[PDB]
């Protein structure tokens, strides 16, 4: 009655407007300012508009400030080191609890290195997707959810970020799990997440392997190989995890391995 | 000239699980003899640990405990759904 | 409408003066509660389902219209689900599941 | 004339077996020497005739056991054939005297 | 305290624990999969344990009841209690 | 420093166990295995002594049963290593699960 | 209810040569198995027995218990004191 009602002003990152999507335990000053103006380097707010000026004459970090584990073709990847980097995580755990609703800041939200990801162009980095695991073994779970900035979704950026935590997942070798109770865009997003690691799956071998192994190379043992058994559409296998088969089916998007599927990162990363 | 037989709920479920087949008669007695055998295990077992528990009556937890311990997991998780909806269902016995 | 409890008063299927019976003759002591005791039929009616269902589930695959026995061994490995429930299974005329290995084929 | 490769019976009456599930043992020849070895323990038994059938499907669920273990056990040790080693270990694992 | 760290990694006691048996030159590859077969029949013996625990109602275990569970997946270890 | 060939060495190291009934396996160990196996499918319990190490004792002979007859099935193959495949056939053999 | 057999495993192992002892933790695997073959002959017993539908159990079922269970040579020279004390029972009147 009190903990989800949508109370801030709205988002207005610079000139691009994105409204929100529920609470978190304000300072009411933040809906006293009709804006939410996030600065566009390193993300800090305030209460006035002249003075995000003092930091563009001030300027001299523009991206998260901790390691930068890798940068591709196309974006940069990212750990923030939030032990003492809470500081940074000032601003990722604001930015969360407007837009991350189960979990809450009832405890203080140090104790694990979240992950982040931006892209520099020469000018500099810009937020393009994070979230954050905790240290090991909890229920599993590998797969855990998406942030995103509110204005290049639905293209495969999700898509980057879970191979991501796919290659992170065979350089630890641990088998995990998605969030277990919902993501709005997450569900069928997952769907395809399953889905074309499962054409991958399928179409390499032309013959029948044992199911472990294609539990293995894309870590989703049997909470995730039975849907993917079943819930395209039905792809009767003589259930058991002792051999099912695979079998020809239409192939149709295998068929069209070119389009918002072209490009991944190669495993070249460090560890913990 | 006088036998206890099972076919007869059999053959009426299995009209209603699955609407249009036939069914033939040694088949017919390779399920009541799997009927019969699985109740076998499921009643020895209770009284065993119906005994060891020192306990002397036998009930409801009792055997939920005991389907429990003798099949798995899948049809475990299916066993006591409805163990629990079909205790729901009798237990609810009222005028209505 | 009616004033017969018509033995159904959970709503199953199999016939209760029969589990009245097998419950006082597996019968060890002398006091043994057979009015609680539908939560037995309930699990004879799970697993008339978990075969009959791949009952119909192979069904489709011989084409036919009377369910018969070797059917009913490919049901009976149908899956580790229900391998291990009927750890001997064997039933009577069921034959085998088709296989051979993947040793003896080699493109010669 | 048509020929092709003594060793190549193999897949043809793979499913030649597989499709059918008739009992594989020739019938009275089975019940004759069930009936020997049963005659030199007590007297004048009879059979009832189902019971035949049941220890006939008996004597075939149990030897389809064995030898589908010979043949992965032969496999094991990459032969071609079964012999005497492979059933002799059968007959290790077997765990029943 | 109540944290999950890794006893998986138990100890190499199978190059003694080989040595039991007559194991000859042992060349090693198996602490793996000696891993998966002991996991295996440690969690088959330990659900049935926890199971007659909660049929116990008393959140302790005991070694009566271990041996009830142990016969009744057959492989009854016998003799200890 | 005398010490000669290898491998009757392990003749004399495997008479010297099998000798011996020493409880084989070190005891907080198993501890700390068993409890960081338990309370996980299901939750905070306790245990006992005497249980606990009866279960180890399952586990011990369980263990050295698969693996005296694993080494029989790698010494179907004419060969005196131990490898994996001898390991799942013997699990297979053994009745799989 | 705390009873066991020891006792009487105790007076069987004097009722051998008496130059041994009984040791401090084998007279509980003696007590193991002596109840759990107990346990394993009457549950054969009743369901043998109840079988044909009789309704006691007695000579003919038990015999044939002690026999059908356990393998051949104890079984023929186990039956054969089986039927001498039983006679011996009924020795006297």
């Amino acid at each position: 009655e009190v903990a989800r009602v949508r109370n801030l002003n709205r988002i207005i990152m610079g000139k691009y407007e994105i409204e929100p999507w529920y609470f978190s335990p304000y300072p009411i000053e933040l809906t006293d300012e009709d804006f939410i103006y996030i600065d566009d380097f390193t993300l800090q707010y305030f209460g006035s508009k002249k003075q995000y000026e003092r930091y563009r004459k001030k300027c001299t970090l523009r991206h998260p400030p901790g390691n930068e584990i890798y940068r591709d073709d196309y974006v940069s990847f990212f750990e923030i080191d939030g032990r003492k980097q809470r500081t940074w995580c000032r601003n990722l755990c604001l930015l969360s609890k407007l837009f991350l609703d189960h979990k809450t800041l009832y405890y203080d939200v140090d104790p694990f290195l979240f992950y982040c990801m931006t892209r520099r162009d020469e000018l500099g980095h810009h937020l393009v997707g994070y979230f954050s695991k905790e240290k090991e073994s909890a229920d599993g779970y590998n797969v855990a959810c998406i942030l995103t900035l509110p204005q290049y979704q639905r293209m495969g950026y999700g898509k980057l970020l879970i191979e991501f935590s796919y290659e992170l997942s065979k350089k630890e070798n641990k088998v995990g799990s998605p969030e277990k109770p919902l993501s709005d865009l997450g569900l069928l997003s997952y769907r395809a997440y399953w889905s074309d690691t499962l054409i991958t799956l399928l179409v390499e071998h032309q013959k029948e392997i044992t199911i472990d192994e294609i539990s293995s190379m894309t870590s989703m043992t049997t909470t995730d190989i039975l849907h993917t058994a079943k819930t395209l559409n039905i792809l009767r296998y003589y259930k058991g995890q002792h051999i099912i088969f695979l079998n020809e089916d239409i192939l149709d998007r295998y068929n069209r391995l070119k389009a918002k599927k072209r490009r991944t990162i190669d495993p070249n990363r460090l560890i913990w | 000239a006088r036998k206890e037989t099972y076919s007869s709920y059999i053959y009426k479920v299995l009209k209603q699980t699955h609407p249009d087949t036939g069914i033939s008669q040694k088949s017919m007695s390779i399920l009541n003899s799997f009927v019969n055998d699985i109740f076998e295990r499921i009643a020895t077992e209770a009284s065993k640990l119906a005994a060891y528990n020192k306990k002397s009556t036998i009930s409801a937890r009792e055997i939920q405990t005991a389907v429990r311990l003798i099949l798995p997991g899948e049809l475990a998780k299916h066993a006591v759904s409805e163990g629990t909806r079909a205790v729901t269902k009798y237990s609810s016995s009222t005028q209505a | 409408l009616r004033s017969q409890s018509s033995s159904a008063r959970a709503g199953l299927q199999f016939p209760v003066g029969r589990i009245k019976r097998y419950l006082k003759r597996h019968a060890t002591g002398r006091t043994r509660v057979g009015s609680k005791a539908a939560i037995y039929l309930t699990a004879v009616l799970e697993y008339l389902t978990a075969e009959v269902l791949e009952l119909a589930g192979n069904a489709a695959k011989d084409l036919k219209v009377k369910r018969i026995t070797p059917r009913h061994l490919q049901l009976a490995i149908r899956g580790d689900d229900e391998l291990d429930s009927l750890i001997r299974a064997t039933i009577a005329s069921g034959g085998v599941l088709p296989h051979i290995n993947k040793a003896l084929l080699l493109k010669v | 004339p048509h020929r092709y490769k003594p060793g190549t019976v193999a897949l043809r009456e793979i499913r030649r077996f597989q499709k059918s599930t008739e009992l594989l043992i020739r019938k009275l020849p089975f019940q004759r020497l069930v009936r020997e070895i049963a005659q030199d323990f007590k007297t004048d038994l009879r059979f009832q005739s189902s019971a035949i059938g049941a220890l006939q499907e008996s004597v075939e669920a149990y030897l389809v056991s064995l030898f589908e273990d010979t043949n992965l056990a032969a496999i094991h040790a990459k032969r071609v054939t079964i012999q005497k080693k492979d059933i002799k270990l059968a007959r290790r694992l077997r765990g029943e005297r | 305290i109540l944290r999950d760290n890794i006893q998986g990694i138990t100890k190499p006691a199978i190059r003694r624990l080989a040595r039991r048996g007559g194991v000859k030159r042992i060349s090693g590859l198996i602490y793996e999969e000696v891993r998966a077969v002991l996991k295996s029949f440690l969690e088959s013996v330990i659900r049935d344990s926890v199971t007659y625990t909660e049929h116990a109602k008393r959140k302790t275990v005991t070694s009566l009841d271990v041996v009830y569970a142990l016969k009744r997946q057959g492989r009854t270890l016998y003799g200890f209690g």
